[PDB]
RNA sequence: CAAGGAGGUAAAAAUGA
RNA sequence: CCGAGGGUAGGGCCCGUGACUGGGGCGAAGUCGUAACAAGGUAGCUGUACCGGAAGGUGCGGCUGGAUCACCUCCUU
RNA sequence: UGAAACUCAAAGGAAUUGACGGGGGCCCGCACAAGCGGUGGAGCAUGUGGUUUAAUUCGAAGCAACGCGAAGAACCUUAC
RNA sequence: AGCGCCGGCCAACUCCGUGCCAGCAGCCGCGGUAAUACGGAGGGCGCGAGCGUUACCCGGAUUCACUGGGCGUAAAGGGC
């Protein structure tokens, strides 16, 4: 499965390297078990209605979200940070 | 109701149901698992629970929790099944025994290791 | 003179715009272990409040105890709303066998030794009601006589 | 067996001298002059209000280590006395009374019940002429129980024994200082032992 | 565009994260500068015969390289380590 | 002066992150 | 003669299992609509019948677990 | 007539305080109606979003963020 | 000399690590940066040659009510 970063996401992901390390710990332990199974697991996922309807969000802390999308060979992050 | 009532009909005894028919009225019985994963749990709880599905010795096959940090669980496991249920994990209405035949006790624990089993660890004490 | 026991003290909530705006209730029970106990409810904003003025009701709301050695007289079986308590006499050397509430209520008005129980609902409050009726309905062989002497 | 350790730490957490050494209790390193708050590392902070749960399990612990003793012979002699005739506790408090190292404490054999239960089990004590090495043993009114003769000549057995020339021993006790005897007359009611144990509370604490 | 990563990619780049602070960052900017200028710019650009159809190289430290190749408005990572 | 029983009803407007 | 048992034929009850199929419950903030709770925007619920992607809609009768809380149409100063 | 497996940690009754109503009675405010001058259209100023950039420092986000912190960014300020 | 426990029921509290992960769990539930509820440690409580867990019976359960319950609206008056 390949990953693919928005500049959203990508900018948010260093935005969280040099600021709160825990964080992108927490961001590669969801995308870990996302790896293996995409709609199971870590994290709380559940499918987004009426805006990210297509997404699917996986709680990374109580008000930030990790927004992804897959198809049969990747997996595109939306946001991981604020709550959408 | 009246007397005469009680005394054509009567009263109907409490009639108990057991939580446990795979164990078929054993405190705990043997098994062989034949599947060994990781399951998420129910409504306010997150984590990934590690279960075994057991085939016994009463023809029953049926799920078990592993309690605990870290198992040495596979498809060919001899197990004990002590019996107790899971309240997130649904139809895991058994426990698996630690400390017996091939379901070694959890490595580093020292505070209750009578559950888990765990040996008395002797550093000089 | 008098000692005073804390029962049960709980949180209510009242609701406006705005959120929970909060006032504790109190009750309290009052004796001096040798005949006389009673009983008060108070509510206040706050508990240190709500006690006192739960031990001023109290020490109005008082009643007699006709203890005979260590114990009641008779057994007496009161209903107060859908809550009910039994009492029965027992010998010296058993103790108060009792819950929480009647507990208090027995002990501080001297009782040694006495068999309860309670049935239906077990609310603090309308068991303790019902235990207070049930001591005050407690009569006496000379109590007995003096309303079946007819004059 | 039973409780080997610590005992400062159990008067301490009961808050009460329960008087389990002997001559360092009635001394001023007592400990319990020096520090009367409950062991452990939060023994300064301030008490929370006991439950009724905590006052009787309070009460049948400091009666129970008063004597020494473990929880199912405390236990069985307490439906003992539950099914016996008379008052549950007076009696319980007679039976309790009545063990051969409680009797040789008493009358001044030994500074302590654990070391009166030393001296019973190591059979420097007799009852009635023949030896009793067992601490649990009942003493009925009547019995003398003295010490045996091959150990009259022992420096802590006289030590303690002209520790207790002039002391009065109980109504329920006769002592014979100089010939290492002593009687037990009847059996104590309970004005005669006024120990800091409410009697009722152990009893409604059994009663689940 | 967007950030790409394979599966050997993502986790060696992650062996640097939990390994050493410069290499990553530095990495960072490469990616950066990647971004704006895809085919010139900062620690060697390169494109490579023979082994490479197509793809692109660049610097962190002489003993491991930075491999890429570029498409529409995407950004594919191959590699985050040492030559072969 | 004071009321009760009877009877003709708003519209077209859905959702919640 | 009776007779253990064996063989043949026909029934009754119970159990395991079966391509497929029917509803139930759980994981569930998927998709569609707005039925009910405020006269929930057509008062609601019900028995029955028909119809409709779906809640549901409608016919007949019933119930208050709803409504005379304003002008104005039929009878009184 | 009338179950069971399975599932849930409740499902409920009356009453209280609120909130809400495309429920009602009474009553206010440039709330509507009556009236004047405007914005949205043009050009320019200033702030914001977006995009670009080495960097376009950061915050404010319906009313009640948007010439708002700036009642003074040429290097100073200034954090990029 | 060991075993269980130290959120409440239920006697017994602090620090560190972890951070909706790892995990606990009989119920309510705890864990998404100070967690007395996870893991360890110190300290404490309960028992002690034992201490906990599982399986089953009775109790609490006046939740089959003879002692000792109910049926307008909570489950319950048969359509007559
Ligand atoms: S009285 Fe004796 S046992 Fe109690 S604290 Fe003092 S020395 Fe220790
Ligand atoms: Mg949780
Ligand atoms: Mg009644
Ligand atoms: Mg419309
Ligand atoms: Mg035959
Ligand atoms: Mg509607
Ligand atoms: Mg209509
Ligand atoms: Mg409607
Ligand atoms: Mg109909
Ligand atoms: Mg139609
Ligand atoms: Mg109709
Ligand atoms: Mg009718
Ligand atoms: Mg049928
Ligand atoms: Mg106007
Ligand atoms: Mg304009
Ligand atoms: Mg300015
Ligand atoms: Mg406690
Ligand atoms: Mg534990
Ligand atoms: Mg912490
Ligand atoms: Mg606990
Ligand atoms: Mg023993
Ligand atoms: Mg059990
Ligand atoms: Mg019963
Ligand atoms: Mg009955
Ligand atoms: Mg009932
Ligand atoms: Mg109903
Ligand atoms: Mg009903
Ligand atoms: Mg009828
Ligand atoms: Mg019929």
């Amino acid at each position: 499965m390949k990953l693919i970063w928005s500049e959203e996401s990508w900018d948010d992901y260093l935005y969280w390297q040099e600021t709160d390390k825990r964080i992108v710990k927490k961001i590669n332990e969801l995308i870990k078990d996302t790896r293996r199974t995409p709609f199971e697991g870590k994290g709380k996922p559940e499918p987004l209605k009426h805006n990210l309807s297509g997404f699917w969000s996986r709680r990374i802390t109580e008000e930030h979200r990790l927004v992804y999308a897959v198809t049969d060979d990747s997996l595109l992050i939306a946001a991981c940070r604020y709550h959408y | 109701p009246t007397i005469n009532q009680l005394v054509r009909k009567g009263r109907e005894k409490v009639r108990k149901k057991s939580k446990v028919p795979a164990l078929k009225g054993a405190p705990f019985r043997r098994g062989v698992c034949t599947v060994v994963r990781t399951v998420t749990p129910k409504k306010p709880n997150s984590a990934l629970r590690k279960v075994a599905k057991v085939r016994l010795t009463s023809g029953y096959e049926v799920t078990a929790y592993i309690p605990g940090e870290g198992h040495n669980l596979q498809e060919h496991s001899v197990v004990l099944i002590r019996g107790g249920r899971v309240k997130d994990l649904p139809g895991v209405r058994y426990h698996i025994v630690r400390g017996v035949y091939d379901a070694a006790g959890v490595k580093d624990r020292k505070k209750s290791r009578s559950k888990y089993g765990t040996k008395k660890p002797k550093e000089a004490a | 003179d008098f000692e005073e026991k804390m029962i049960l003290i709980r949180r209510t909530a009242r609701m406006q715009a705005g959120g929970r705006r909060f006032r504790f209730g109190a009750l309290v029970v009052v004796g001096d272990r040798q005949g006389r106990v009673g009983l008060g409810f108070g509510k206040a904003p706050e508990v240190p409040l709500a006690v006192q003025k739960a031990g001023y009701y109290a020490r109005r709301n008082m009643v007699e105890v006709p203890l005979q050695n260590g114990t009641i007289p008779h057994e007496i079986e009161v209903e107060f709303g859908a809550s009910k308590i039994v009492l029965k006499p027992a010998a010296p050397g058993t103790g108060v066998i009792a819950g929480a509430v009647p507990r208090a209520i027995l002990e501080l008005a001297g009782v040694t030794d006495i068999l309860t129980k309670e049935l239906g609902s077990r609310n603090p409050i309308n068991i303790a009601y019902a235990t207070m009726e049930a001591l005050r309905q407690l009569r006496t062989k000379a109590d007995v006589e003096r309303l079946r002497k007819g004059e | 067996g039973r409780y080997i350790g610590p005992v400062c730490r159990l008067c301490r957490r009961e808050g009460v001298k329960l008087y389990l050494k002997g001559e360092r209790c009635y001394s001023p390193k007592c400990a319990m002059e020096r520090r009367p708050y409950p062991p452990g590392q939060h023994g300064q902070k301030r008490a929370r209000r006991p439950s009724d749960y905590a006052v009787r399990l309070r009460e049948k612990q400091k009666l129970r280590r008063i004597y020494g003793i473990s929880e199912r012979q405390f236990r069985n002699l307490f439906e003992e006395a539950s099914k016996k005739k008379g008052v549950t506790g007076s009696v319980f408090l007679g039976l309790l009374e009545s063990r051969l190292d409680n009797v040789v404490y008493r009358l001044g054999f030994a500074v302590s019940r654990r070391q009166a239960r030393q001296l019973v089990r190591h059979g420097h004590i007799t009852v009635n002429g023949r030896r009793v090495d067992l601490p649990s043993y009942r003493v009925r009114p009547g019995d003398e129980i003295a010490v045996a003769e091959k150990s009259r000549n022992l420096e802590l057995i006289r030590q303690n024994l002209e520790a207790m020339k002039g002391r009065k021993v109980g109504p329920w006790l006769s002592l014979d200082v100089e010939g290492m005897k002593g009687k037990f007359l009847r059996l104590p009611d309970r004005e005669d032992l006024a120990l800091p144990v409410n009697e009722q509370l152990v009893i409604e604490f059994y009663s689940r």
